[PDB]
């Protein structure tokens, strides 16, 4: 929405395949030097979860997005 | 007073014919001339409207034309002086080299006559549509197609929409010459204009040589190619042998005796003016050609010892002649076949007589002249910058009226599908954003006071195609540029066939007989400017041809705004309609009150009106730059823009609610902000 | 009666008394006010009678900040304004029509200078609503 | 003595104080017609005179100081 101009009450997770493809078929050369990252669960469920990685990297990190952060 | 009730006895004596007129059926006629009578009375035009709706259609069209000829310009130092405009805004576009007053001329001129203009001409449209609706067209811009119309003799028709696709597939021909013209007036306009035009992009529309881009014919003086070689001016030779006012039309007539056509009427010599009179006499004094009736014909000018009036002498003497031979026919067949044949004809005249190989044998150039190649290059771009400098300018603008009238373009994008015909089919850029207050196209002579334009494109056309039709019957050598039928008979019996036909034949009928086509053809054109075709593609080897229609001449000391107004407040935020963009404009101008009065120690009055916004879209993003209060040729940069936005955006965060994640400056970042606390 | 009065004005019966406690609101680290501040209300005001007559009226009507005129400015910070229409100087518009328009956007305006509606008064114009409760 | 008043309802009729504002000034029993000649002229020829006017104050008190 920032490369072709929209609104931001159009573009969401429901319909995000459907207007991609829109924007190619209207301007081809804007749409080249765009980036679109490719990610999907079951690649953000299998990451490095090694030694000491848990408890100091995973749970502090969840700690913090939580109301009363510092009692949890 | 004494021709005002004589005009209206008859303009009061057609509507009383025109209403008998109706008696008779059209479709049971059979005779093609009497049914052509007939279709130009029963014409019901005006009249099919209510009747105090066809009062208000008349004090429109008087309002928008007062409006054009007082119309008052103050000068930002002096408001004590208004200059209006043909004495003295015509004189500055015409001859000024400064940009900050030509920038200056344009905008003001534009901006109040554009204002007043809108409203009325929007009235204007909505009454042109209800006329031509019930006259049993489709939209007013298909009313004045109907001149064109051909309907059923055997071959020669014409359709209405036909005119669209003939003008649009003749265009694409004079594009690749217009590119080549376009990339050399730039290549010349940079030496005269340093640092204010790009070399790959469109020209600023106020640096054309008058005040609307019309016609390129006051460039000649920055665009010469050779000038240290004197392009040919008989003017000293005709005051070096005495010739008087009589000679001039004298001359005249021997030239067109000289081809095969008639004489004068010998009641031209007595009845004419051709000067001024000896009384100090008011007079109009504007050259043109009278067809009183009766066999009666008179020429008006105040014609003066010059070789321009040499040659519209020639040109109006032309009318003169297509008015004597179609005198034969009936009363309503008695004009040109189309609305362009009549000035097309009176300048293959003046054409065959500027040449110097007509110049030398009516005793006017040294028998030992010598023509070189070097000055056939400096008159043909003379005529370049008239002939095909006024074409794309006449194509986009009938092409934006017609889409007006249909209704393509609705009236919250008038002035923003006109600027956008300018970057792709002229290539002009405008100097300063105009939103839909302006009305650009209505401060012309022709579209405020009610005229058709695309008789304009049509007789460059046709003018051409009867040139290079003559000259084959002449047996003409060499380029078409150097022509003359002097002496022919052959030619003017081409050009006799034609004449007499008034409005008898349609006008595809009337161009075989000269052309031997029935539609207008633009190869005759391009044969013309072949010898500069051929030195401009050379002088046009290390320079670009061709324009972008992204840059613009402010567009580099502008900033992007941009706003997200449901990720800030969400399912509670208000719509971003057109008052919250005046609260933006005077919440800028704020900030840059208070940076002039803490670091620069100065009091500017900055408005909303000095905060110009371009390129609104629905995401909300646009761009601005700031002005000074009234000098509109004084840009603040860049850099001093973003130091008062800096100084200033805790405060415009807050009048609108957002938090500097939501209200992004694009090239501003924040940057403070280090944090502690335990000691 | 033989005098007159020098307090009486012909304008002075449809205007809106403000009246702004900047040091109340902030205190030490309160900016000061100038006059740009007036053209920042001045225009804050314009934008408010633009939102009135376009939702109410369903006009559009182009006020602008040399529509509002500012008379008796005193230190404490107070001052009377009435607004007219944008050129016929002889139209004022009535201080009924003015009361409703600055209802309308008073939060919007109070956003603009950091106010609260005890340091920005319009005197005759109160706050009103606001029923609480929660506990069902 | 070259100002001119524009009508806001018609920007292409320009009255200049002489014959025409001093008209409407001593004939005119209209409140809305007499209120606009009044503010209109006021205030264009005043913002004018003004600059000019304080800068007229400081070269006058100067020349009037040095003949004691
Ligand atoms: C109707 O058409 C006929 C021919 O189609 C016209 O007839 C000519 O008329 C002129 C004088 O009126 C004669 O000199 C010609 O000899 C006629 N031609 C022929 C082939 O007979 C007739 O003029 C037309 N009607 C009108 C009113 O013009
Ligand atoms: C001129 O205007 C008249 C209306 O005043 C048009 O006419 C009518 O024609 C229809 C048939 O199509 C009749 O039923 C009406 O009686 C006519 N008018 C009336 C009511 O008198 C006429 O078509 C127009 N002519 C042109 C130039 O198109
Ligand atoms: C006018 O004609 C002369 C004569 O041919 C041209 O001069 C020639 O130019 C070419 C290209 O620069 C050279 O290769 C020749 O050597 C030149 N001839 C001579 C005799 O020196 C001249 O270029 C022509 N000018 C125009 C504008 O067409
Ligand atoms: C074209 O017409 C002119 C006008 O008649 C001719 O000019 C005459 O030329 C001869 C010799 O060149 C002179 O003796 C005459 O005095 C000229 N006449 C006039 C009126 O000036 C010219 O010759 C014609 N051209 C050709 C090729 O025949
Ligand atoms: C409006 O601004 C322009 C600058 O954008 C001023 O033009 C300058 O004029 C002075 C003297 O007149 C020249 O020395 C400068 O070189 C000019 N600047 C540029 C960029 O050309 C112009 O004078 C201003 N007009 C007014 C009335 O203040
Ligand atoms: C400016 O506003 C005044 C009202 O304050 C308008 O005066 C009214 O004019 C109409 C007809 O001209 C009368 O019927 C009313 O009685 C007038 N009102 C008052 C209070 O006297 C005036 O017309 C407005 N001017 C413009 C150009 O709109
Ligand atoms: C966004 O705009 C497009 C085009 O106007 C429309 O088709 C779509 O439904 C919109 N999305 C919404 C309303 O969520
Ligand atoms: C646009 O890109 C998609 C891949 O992202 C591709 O499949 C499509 O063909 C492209 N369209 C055009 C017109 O190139
Ligand atoms: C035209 O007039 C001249 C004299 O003015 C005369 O000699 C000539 O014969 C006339 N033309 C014709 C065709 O009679
Ligand atoms: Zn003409």
């Amino acid at each position: 929405i920032n490369g072709f101009d929209l609104p931001e009450g159009n573009v969401t997770q429901e319909n995000f395949v459907d207007m991609q493809q829109r924007c190619n078929a209207s301007d081809p050369a804007a749409y080249a030097q765009l980036v679109f990252q490719t990610c999907d669960i079951n690649a953000f469920l299998s990451e490095a979860v090694e030694g000491t990685g848990l408890a100091f990297i995973v749970f502090t990190e969840a700690i913090t997005k939580m109301p009363l952060s510092p009692l949890w | 007073q004494n021709m005002n009730n004589a005009g209206d006895k008859w303009s009061a004596f057609l509507k009383e014919q025109s209403t008998l007129a109706q008696m008779y059926p059209l479709q049971e006629i059979q005779n093609l001339t009497v049914k052509l009578q007939l279709q130009a009375l029963q014409q019901n035009g005006s009249s099919v409207l209510s009747e105090d709706k066809s009062k208000r259609l008349n004090t429109i069209l008087n309002t928008m034309s007062t409006i054009y000829s007082t119309g008052k310009v103050c000068n930002p130092d002096n408001p004590q002086e208004c200059l209006l405009l043909e004495p003295g805004l015509n004189e500055i576009m015409a001859n000024s080299l400064d940009y900050n007053e030509r920038l200056w001329a344009w905008e003001s001129w534009r901006s109040e006559v554009g204002k007043q203009l809108r409203p009325l001409y929007e009235e204007y449209v909505v009454l042109k549509n209800e006329m031509a609706r019930a006259n049993h067209y489709e939209d007013y811009g298909d009313y004045w197609r109907g001149d064109y119309e051909v309907n059923g003799v055997d071959g020669y028709d014409y359709s209405r929409g036909q005119l669209i696709e003939d003008v649009e597939h003749t265009f694409e021909e004079i594009k690749p010459l217009y590119e080549h013209l376009h990339a050399y007036v730039r290549a010349k306009l940079m030496n005269a204009y340093p640092s204010y035009i790009s070399p790959i992009g469109c020209l600023p529309a106020h640096l054309l040589g008058d005040m609307w881009g019309r016609f390129w014919t006051n460039l000649y003086s920055l665009t010469v190619p050779f000038g240290q070689k004197p392009n040919i001016d008989v003017t000293d030779a005709m005051v070096d042998q005495a010739w008087d006012a009589q000679r001039i039309f004298k001359e005249a007539e021997k030239f067109f005796v000289s081809v095969g056509l008639p004489n004068m009427t010998q009641g031209f010599w007595e009845n004419s003016m051709l000067t001024d009179p000896g009384n100090v006499q008011k007079a109009v004094c504007h050259p043109t050609a009278w067809d009183l009736g009766k066999g009666d014909f008179r020429i008006l000018m105040c014609t003066k010892v010059t070789m321009d009036d040499f040659l519209t002498a020639h040109h109006e003497m032309g009318h003169i002649q297509y008015d004597m031979a179609y005198a034969a026919q009936p009363f309503l067949l008695r004009n040109g076949a189309n609305e362009g044949f009549h000035e097309a004809v009176g300048e293959i005249m003046s054409l065959s007589a500027a040449t110097p190989k007509h110049l030398k044998s009516i005793g006017l150039l040294s028998p030992d002249f010598q023509e070189d190649n070097e000055t056939e290059i400096n008159f043909l771009l003379k005529q370049a910058l008239t002939i095909v400098g006024t074409l794309p300018f006449t194509y986009m603008l009938e092409k934006w009226r017609w889409m007006v009238f249909k209704g393509e373009i609705p009236k919250d994008q008038w002035m923003k599908k006109w600027w956008e015909m300018k970057r792709e089919i002229v290539g002009v850029v405008e100097p300063v954003p105009h939103d839909e207050t302006y009305c650009d196209p209505a401060s012309l002579f022709h579209v405020s006071n009610d005229y058709s334009f695309i008789r304009y494109y049509t007789r460059t056309l046709y003018q051409f195609q009867f040139q290079e039709a003559l000259c084959q019957a002449a047996k003409h050598e060499g380029p078409l540029h150097k022509c003359d039928i002097s002496n022919s008979t052959e030619a003017g019996q081409k050009l006799f066939n034609m004449l007499r036909l008034g409005k008898s034949e349609p006008w595809t009928l009337a161009l075989e007989n000269v052309v031997g086509a029935k539609n207008m053809n633009v190869r005759p054109l391009l044969n013309y400017f072949e010898p500069l075709f051929t030195w401009l593609k050379d002088q046009n080897k290390n320079s670009f041809v061709g324009w972008s229609t992204d840059w613009s001449p402010y567009a580099d000391q502008s900033i992007k705004v941009r706003i997200s107004l449901k990720s800030a407040l969400g399912d509670k935020a208000y719509e971003w309609n057109d008052n919250e963009m005046y609260l933006f404009r005077s919440s800028v101008a704020y900030a840059m009150r208070q940076y002039f009065l803490k670091v620069k120690n100065q009091m500017i009055l900055f408005g909303e009106e000095d905060v110009r916004v371009a390129n609104l879209k629905p995401r909300i993003s646009f761009n601005f730059f700031v002005t000074a209060p009234k000098n509109v040729s004084d840009i603040i940069p860049r850099t001093e823009v973003e130091k008062a936005i800096r100084m200033s955006r805790s405060r415009i965060n807050d009048a609108f609610r957002l938090n500097d994640n939501s209200l992004e400056f694009l090239g501003i970042q924040p940057t403070l902000g280090p944090p502690n606390q335990p000691p």
